[PDB]
DNA sequence: CCCCCCCCCCACCCCCCCCCCCCCCCCCCCCCC
DNA sequence: GGGGGGGGGGGGGGGGGGGGGTTTGGGGGGGGGG
């Protein structure tokens, strides 16, 4: 059959489909009026519609199966019908996208097979090797010097079109038919963004003894940069072959296969299997009503990590870091740091890493690590670029550093700049500069050999220098206490975990790896969102001022700590004093109080004395 | 209005090609200036009638036969020879701009762009500059085009001899200026008074050696690293380092490649940047043998030496040293000689003009004086002490 | 003082070019004045 | 006896066709720790 004959029937059938399901017309006009309003007063939405394959099936099963099996013949007339509809709406090609119930065309880069070529497919996978975005020429416009006319040329390749057409080889024309010279017109000429991404098979699906397969998706214009490396994704597009495959007479070796791709029609990131929260009047009321109660510093902190046995002081210190101290730019802009830094030394199998999970999922602008900034280069770059470490990425945010004992020398040498100056300095390739890295850090570390020796110092159980370990405001040591009540509790929790039987599996039935692709058919402790909304409200509504009675308690406690037997445990020094000021300010932020006062210092000194001396 | 808006590099999409956009970022690299032909002038050997080719691309092909009527009408197939005297050249330079490290979305690589700049606008940019640049965003021949920004306009992000009398006439200026060195730091005014003299300097005569050097020593903390950083801020021709820090070009110099490309160059370390100035060594106790011999050569020759890849050379390093020898094992033993507490050899320490050992003694009374200062600075937010008259 | 670590070094279009063919020019020979 | 015209050889131009254009392991040197 010749497609061009039935093209009109397919256009009018998809126009009838669009009329039948008016929500698509409404979406087209919604896009148009939004763009019109953004043009009206100096954001733009793309000319794309996600249509449901279920709606199209119920409308016309023959057309629907044509879209699935023969998209190179059924998509262009459907997009032409959509473009005509958009043109019929009051005052450029429109594109289609697809959702729902792909059935046998729900695939992964493994089970994507040569039988599927030129069919419409959905691939479940993980993004790798995102190329740089490049502008791809598709129409060139040229003023003719003497002729006056604007000549033009359109361009074709095996990726810009769903069907094969003769390639137009990338040359600007420079002469008229009459020989008159041509001047190319940028701006009037049309370029589309172009990007390649390599979707890898989900390693959970890859069977025993096999590497994960992968394929290259091609994305144009508004699908570009929908994802980054590592994103679990579902892509829908047309699976295609391209190139000569060694059939061209240069290639003596014709065992090489043809190149293959997916030309993408939509990119669904699978984020699920709030960075700034909304606030309702209910939230405003209950936040303020809660803030007048006294035990908020217990209840909110104990709402962190409720599965964790004990470790109350650790959770309180975590809450003070999340509600950390206020910055001090003195005269001449002389900077002193308000942010708080914490380190959890101890045994493995303790609460540490799980506490880092709970902190990471509670905080906002929080960076996971397991640093500073660097000047860097890679395989394809013939050039060097300045890179951000987690503290730069967490500027006025937080960093979570598990396995901090493992960090290498060039990192640790530069951590001092984060800890003292809340910044990091670059000193090669002529990029001599300094970057803002003004974060509040929580770190965790393990003994380098054996179980942790509680008699030895952190400097001695771990290779980190004391001149580095001392930078942190609070330095905890935690250990796997062999308490029968704790062990009984966590044991029964682990046993209930390992007794889990998934839904509908018979007793003793093995769990099948087929699952996610086969189903690819598409004591007043608070909630963590409420705790987030409370800390957001505190940061949003108060910057506590430092009152003199607080100062009197602070100097009392500091000079007591620096002349009691606590001196014999640690050479308590000026950093401890400013740490007390930060922690008391953080407790004022717990209270939402407009000032720091003697009450805050009394709490902060108790916690600090416990953290350093265990009492 | 679009040309007014400063775009980050990753907002520069293909639809902007041809527009006079404005971009914002950090310059990660700058090319040396080179000339580019606007119009080639060719002499003709066999008639003397010159001819011209304009160039409008990254490449061209040179002319061979004389196209002029003087030759063409005489059907005389004369040969053409390029003249740099008569050809119009324009200055060309390329710079790579990168988005700011803060703008990078979480997990993305920082995106970058080539800026081309021509004519008198050349050498308006340098690496490490943070800058807004207006230009035409353009394609270049590689259907995927290479792309660059033709720069058009630049916005960098960043009498006295009478005015000095305003402080001179007020009197006691040495004592006050010393008290103006890091007023947020408690006490230690004799140390500050010495550190000022290192900026002012002695006499050099002929040679007689004029730089002045101080070592701070003893227990860690007590705002010492901030004092060294403050000296680097206050002093002209200052630089801050550490005994292991500044770990790129380093405090100690070397021959080097640019391994991102293939050329080789000789470049100076921090001690050469500090030339005619002052160098601050934090973590001074931890520097290695090459570093120690480098500061030896500053004190013993006011140079740093090279003896590599066929190059023997001494680079100039006339500079004051400020140094901080924090002790071993976390704390000094406050009744012993420093050599029982410090790594460094006494030979090196003997070259400093002055050494200040300071101990972080726990003593209730001095603790309260220090704590009163620190807490007052935190409480009041201004004037770290009265009657100090802190000069900006 | 000895041994181990770790660092270095190395393995499809467009231009140039060549081959083929056709025409034009220049010389020689013969005839005419 | 010299000059024109006819005929044949030799050279030059123009067109057409074709081909080319980074990881992993190992040894030895050099430096640092027990
Ligand atoms: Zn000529």
């Amino acid at each position: 059959f010749a497609p061009d004959a039935v093209f009109g029937d397919r256009v009018r059938r998809f126009q009838e489909f669009l009329d039948t399901f008016t929500s698509y017309r409404d979406s087209v006009r919604s896009i148009q009026v939004y763009n019109s309003n953004n043009a009206a007063n100096y954001n733009i939405l793309p000319h794309r519609i996600i249509i449901s394959l279920d709606d199209l099936r119920e409308f016309d099963r023959s057309f629907w199966s044509g879209i699935l099996v023969e998209p190179a013949y059924f998509i262009p007339p459907a997009e032409k019908a959509l473009t005509d509809l958009a043109d019929s709406m009051d005052d450029h090609p429109w594109k289609l996208s697809f959702k729902g119930s792909f059935g046998a065309h729900a695939l992964s880069p493994r089970t994507l097979t040569a039988q599927h070529l030129n069919k419409l497919v959905s691939v479940e996978g993980i993004v790798t090797k995102t190329s740089l975005v490049r502008p791809k020429l598709i129409r060139s416009v040229h003023y003719a010097a003497k002729t006056g006319r604007f000549h033009y040329r359109d361009y074709t390749d095996a990726t810009t079109t769903l069907t094969t057409r003769i390639p137009t080889p990338a040359i600007y024309p420079t002469e008229d038919t009459e020989g008159n010279k041509l001047t190319t017109e940028y701006g009037y000429s049309t370029f589309i963004d172009h990007q390649r991404i390599t979707v890898q098979e989900m390693p959970e699906m890859a069977p025993a003894g096999q590497l994960p397969r992968s394929i290259d998706v091609i994305l144009d214009d508004d699908l570009v940069d929908k994802t980054k490396p590592g994103d679990r994704v579902n892509v829908v597009g047309v699976f295609k072959s391209l190139g000569a495959g060694g059939m061209n007479q240069s290639n003596s070796n014709t065992l090489i296969g043809f190149k293959t791709l997916i030309l993408g029609n939509t990119v669904y990131p699978l984020h699920a299997r709030a960075a700034r929260q909304m606030l309702t009047d209910f939230d405003i009321r209950n936040i303020n009503k809660l803030s007048k109660k006294k035990d908020i510093f217990d209840i909110l902190s104990q709402s962190l990590a409720p599965s964790i046995y004990g470790h109350d002081h650790i959770k309180k210190a975590i809450l003070l870091m999340l509600m950390g101290g206020v910055e001090k730019n003195l005269e001449n802009g002389s900077h002193l740091r308000g942010d708080i830094n914490i380190l959890m030394v101890g045994d493995p199998s303790t609460a540490k890493s799980q506490l880092l999970r709970f902190v990471l999922n509670t905080a906002s602008l929080a960076i996971a690590t397991t640093l500073t900034a660097a000047v860097t280069t890679d395989r394809e770059t013939g050039e060097r670029r300045l890179e951000a470490g987690a503290m730069v990425l967490a500027d006025r945010g937080v960093v979570c550093i598990d396995e901090f004992d493992k960090m290498t020398d060039v990192d640790r040498v530069a951590i001092h700049e984060v800890m003292e100056q809340q910044t990091v300095t670059i000193a090669k390739a002529g990029i001599h500069t300094t970057l803002n890295a003004r974060c509040s850090v929580i770190a965790a570390a393990n003994p380098v050999f054996g179980q942790y020796d509680v008699n030895r110092d952190p400097h001695q159980n771990i290779a980190l220098p004391d001149s580095l370990l001392s930078r942190f405001d609070l330095l905890f040591v935690v250990t796997d206490d062999i308490n029968e009540i704790r062990d009984r509790s966590i044991s029964e929790h682990v046993l209930r975990t390992h007794r889990y039987l998934p839904p509908g599996y018979l007793e003793g039935e093995p769990v099948r790896e087929r699952l996610n692709l086969s189903l690819a058919v598409g004591p007043k402790l608070v909630t963590i969102p409420f705790l987030r909304k409370y800390v957001q409200y505190a940061k949003e509504r108060v910057i506590p001022q430092l009152t003199q009675e607080a100062i009197n308690v602070i100097v009392k406690n500091y000079t007591d700590l620096r002349n009691d037997d606590n001196t014999k445990k640690s050479p308590i020094t000026a950093r401890t004093l400013e740490t007390l000021i930060r922690l008391a300010t953080a407790h004022a932020k717990v209270r939402l109080s407009k000032t720091v006062n003697k009450v805050d210092a009394k709490v902060a000194a108790n916690l600090l004395r416990f953290a350093l001396l265990g009492e | 209005a679009i040309s007014s808006k400063p775009l980050s590099v990753r907002q520069i999409k293909g639809d902007f090609l041809g527009q006079l956009i404005t971009v914002r970022g950090i310059i990660t690299r700058v090319s040396d200036v080179k000339p580019a032909v606007e119009v080639i002038a060719y002499t003709c050997d066999q008639c003397g009638y010159e001819v011209f080719q304009e160039v409008n691309s990254r490449t061209f092909t040179p002319l061979s036969e004389c196209t002029s009527e003087e030759c063409s009408q005489n059907q005389t197939k004369g040969q053409l020879f390029m003249s740099t005297r008569a050809s119009k050249f324009s200055a060309f330079q390329e710079c790579k701009i990168q988005e700011l490290s803060q703008q990078v979305p979480v997990g993305h690589i920082p995106r970058s762009l080539n800026i081309h700049v021509n004519g008198t606008l050349v050498r308006s940019l340098s690496p490490g500059d943070i800058v807004d640049v207006t230009g035409i965003f353009l394609p270049a021949p590689y259907l995927l085009t290479e792309t660059y920004l033709e720069a058009q306009f630049v916005r960098q992000h960043k009498d006295v001899e009478e005015r000095v009398m305003e402080l001179i006439t007020s009197g006691d200026v040495y004592n006050r200026l010393a008290k103006s060195i890091a007023p947020e730091i408690y006490g230690n005014l004799d140390v500050k008074k010495a550190l000022l003299l290192l900026l002012v300097g002695g006499v050099d005569k002929r040679k007689i050696r004029g730089d002045i050097n101080v070592c701070l020593m003893g227990d860690p903390g007590v705002a010492k690293s901030q004092l060294l950083k403050a000296i680097c801020k206050i002093s002209p021709r200052g630089v801050y380092t550490t005994g292991k820090g500044s770990s790129g070009v380093g405090l100690t110099a070397a021959v080097m490649k640019d391994p991102v490309t293939d050329e080789m160059i000789l470049e100076g370390g921090a001690l050469v940047l500090a030339d005619n100035g002052i160098c601050c060594i934090d973590e001074f106790d931890k520097m290695d043998e090459s570093d120690r011999t480098a500061i030896h050569e500053v004190m013993e020759q006011q140079t740093i030496s090279i003896s590599k890849a066929g190059i023997n050379t001494t680079l100039n390093a006339r500079t004051s040293i400020l140094a901080a020898a924090n002790p071993l094992y976390g704390r000094y033993n406050p009744r012993l000689s420093p050599l029982d507490n410090i790594n460094l050899p006494a030979a090196l320490l003997s070259r400093f003009d002055i050494l200040f050992l300071m101990l972080d003694i726990p003593s209730r009374d001095d603790d309260e004086k220090l704590a009163e200062h620190v807490t007052y600075v935190h409480m009041h937010n201004k004037q770290p002490d009265l009657d100090f008259t802190p000069v900006e």
